[PDB]
RNA sequence: CCCGGCGAGGGGAGUGAAAAAGAACCUGAAACCGUGUACGUACAAGCAGUGGGAGCACGCUUAGGCGUGUGACUGCGUACC
RNA sequence: GUAACGGGGCUAAACCAUGCACCGAAGCUGCGGCAGCGACGCUUAUGCGUUGUUGGGUAGGGGAGCGUUCUGUAAGCCUG
């Protein structure tokens, strides 16, 4: 018969907790990226709607390589005129992982629609255990 | 002495026109598609399914590194492994292993890992 | 302002979705149970209550 | 004929008719008006005529007098369209067709 | 216990599965000759010993069992220029089916 | 015979082998225009397909992994003369 | 309008040296099939199986055919 497994409309979710504390930074955000897609996942036929559920944490131990602890053009820029254009290296950006860096996986994505599905949808935080604002239940 | 085109006229026209996809437009109501578009179908296609079998090896081997690394050695290093045998050469494809017998293909991996010298 | 080939099918079937009419809905008052017309009260005798237009 | 009426021509083309027949339907019959005769379109003054008229067909073809029926239904069809001309860019952009069509309304048992 | 094995074309991936395959030789018919594969074996990866290789220890062979090996296919199959037109063709085989016992 | 303006137009009944032959009348295609149903579709960019493809509506078979429609998502990718 | 790594992004994901491994084309190999020529096996007008090899190419040359209207075979055959 035709081959290729349906779309279960995003069947299971597997939940995890990455640590961020880590050293790798830029590096993990294509493993943290491939996941939520269909990485580890083998049937799930990808390019329709799927994911997965993972989690990081603090994260702000983060470094990079080279001086990007100092560079990373990033400008969050408006739909203002007027000359805008809000530039801010890393360092002056890591005071507050916010929707950026630790977010480094959105520009990873398919992007756009369903895409978008997966996004921020992982939660990120900033401070690894204490009061996990997030789902409490099974994790690895 | 009778041309009389009518006769086969209507028959080609109908042929092309015979587009159930429809595709769009003047694409399956107008003649104006036939050699413009059902003429391109034929050639996107004959380009496509003689592509495709490597289209799909580029995604079989993007499993296998995506697997078979996940538990020591990359596909770099993997098929290297592999390579060394007097029988055991079973090509990808199959690879896939990865998805329905995952202790197969870890079992597998062994085969390559411990192989490579 | 010259056009080239447009298909008359499909196209312009799509410019008529925005063309399709409406409908209305309203009361008929207390007196009139029906009419009323639109916030109207009744065309009947035109009156909301009484010597309105023509009435008692 | 289980009592009909049906058309042809006058013109108001399918689809704007095809709208307002949506409206009337199932019950119908007892709503010789209000479904129709509060909803102003064209379309509409020509269904409700041709709805009388059919409605009225249950005195001389059978019986069973105006007060049951169901209206099970409904349908216009595409009928002949007239052609005309159209002076504009130097004559390129002109076609016009009229379009017309029918009703057909029906009356029959629940 | 899981399949492996080549002969034109990997072909060996489903475990006893009974699929096609290619043919034998002289002739084809049906019955049998108790043909053994050879240790292509994933050491028939079946167990709480799913081996790397498939090399695990010497001799490991399936029986063929000679199901049913006729029938072909038919595919078209035309190509033309733009003054010819080989359109007119026509190449198949018949696959002998085999089930192959147990590994 | 019945609706209607003693309209137009139609619905029955009857003629007929047929009126799915009613005078616009043989057969009646295409453009073009509608009603109905299955699916897709209101955060997404481009010759609109093609390759992959899940889901959904029906149809499968004493499963056996399929047929028809539709096609989210995705690699490609600027009509013909 | 980044626009002098294709983008990302890189302190080595740069370079230099050394070596192994992997990806990678219609190239080669494997398997099946088509056609021309030389051979081989025979068979032997001949022909077929094996084999070596040749088969990118608009103008243009050569060679095979389809399907259509009409004629013979046809008051035969098919059909209310
Ligand atoms: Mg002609
Ligand atoms: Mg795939
Ligand atoms: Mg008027
Ligand atoms: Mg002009
Ligand atoms: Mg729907
Ligand atoms: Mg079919
Ligand atoms: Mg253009
Ligand atoms: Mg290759
Ligand atoms: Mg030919």
């Amino acid at each position: 018969m035709k081959t290729f497994t349906a779309k279960p409309e995003t069947v299971k979710r597997d939940w995890y907790v990455v640590d961020a504390t880590g050293k790798t930074l830029g590096r993990l955000a294509t493993e943290l990226a491939r996941r939520l897609r269909g990485k580890h996942k083998a049937e799930y036929t990808p390019h329709v709607d799927t994911g997965d559920y993972i989690i990081v944490l603090n994260a702000d131990k983060v470094a990079v390589t080279g001086n990007k602890r100092t560079d990373k053009v990033y400008y969050h820029h408006t739909g203002h005129i007027g000359g805008i254009k809000q530039a801010t290296f890393e360092e002056m950006i890591a005071r507050r992982p916010e929707r950026v860096i630790e977010i480094a996986v959105k520009g990873m994505l398919p992007k756009g629609p369903l895409g978008r599905a997966m996004f921020r949808k992982l939660k990120v935080y900033a401070g690894n255990e204490h009061n996990h604002a997030a789902q409490q239940p099974q994790v690895l | 002495a009778r041309v009389k085109r009518g006769v086969i006229a209507r028959a080609r026209h109908k042929k092309i026109l015979k587009q159930a996809k429809g595709y769009y437009g003047a694409r399956s109501r107008v003649y104006r598609v036939a050699f413009q578009a059902v003429i391109k179908a034929g050639q996107y296609a004959y380009r496509d399914r003689r592509q495709r079998k490597r289209q799909f090896r580029q995604l079989w081997i993007a499993r296998i590194n995506a697997a078979a690394r996940q538990n020591g050695i990359s596909y770099s290093k993997f098929i290297n492994g592999l390579k060394k045998a007097s029988v055991e050469i079973d090509r990808k494809i199959l690879a896939d292993i990865a998805v329905f017998d995952k202790v197969a293909f870890t079992a597998l991996v062994e085969k390559a890992k411990a192989a490579l010298a | 302002a010259v056009q080239q080939n447009k298909p008359t099918r499909s196209k312009r079937g799509m410019r008529r979705s925005h063309d399709a009419l409406t409908a209305v809905t309203s009361l008929s008052v207390d007196k009139t149970s029906g009419e009323k017309h639109l916030r109207h009260h009744i065309t009947a005798d035109g009156y909301y209550r009484g010597r309105k237009v023509i009435a008692k | 004929m289980e009592t009909i009426a049906k058309h042809r021509h006058a013109r108001s083309s399918a689809q704007k008719v095809r709208l307002v027949a949506d409206l009337i339907r199932g019950k119908k019959v007892s709503q010789a008006l209000d479904i129709l005769t509060y909803t102003n379109k064209k379309a509409a003054v020509l269904v409700k005529k041709v709805l009388e008229s059919a409605i009225a067909n249950a005195e001389h073809n059978d019986g069973a007098d105006i007060d049951d029926l169901k209206v099970t239904k409904i349908f216009v069809d595409e009928g002949p369209s007239m052609k005309r001309i159209m002076p504009r860019a130097k004559g390129r952009a002109d076609r016009i067709l009229k379009r017309t069509s029918h009703i057909t309304v029906v009356v029959s048992d629940r | 216990m899981y399949a492996v094995f080549q002969s034109g074309g990997k072909q060996h991936r489903v475990s006893e599965g009974q699929t096609v395959r290619l043919e034998k030789l002289d002739i084809a018919t049906g019955e049998t000759v108790e043909f053994a594969e050879v240790l292509m074996i994933a050491n028939g990866e079946e167990v709480k010993i799913g081996v790397p290789f498939v090399d695990g220890g010497v001799i490991k062979a399936e029986v063929v069992a000679h199901g049913r090996g006729e029938k072909v296919k038919i595919v078209k199959f035309r190509r033309r220029k733009h003054y010819r037109k080989q359109q007119g063709h026509r190449q198949w085989f018949t696959d002998v089916k085999i089930t192959g016992i147990s590994a």
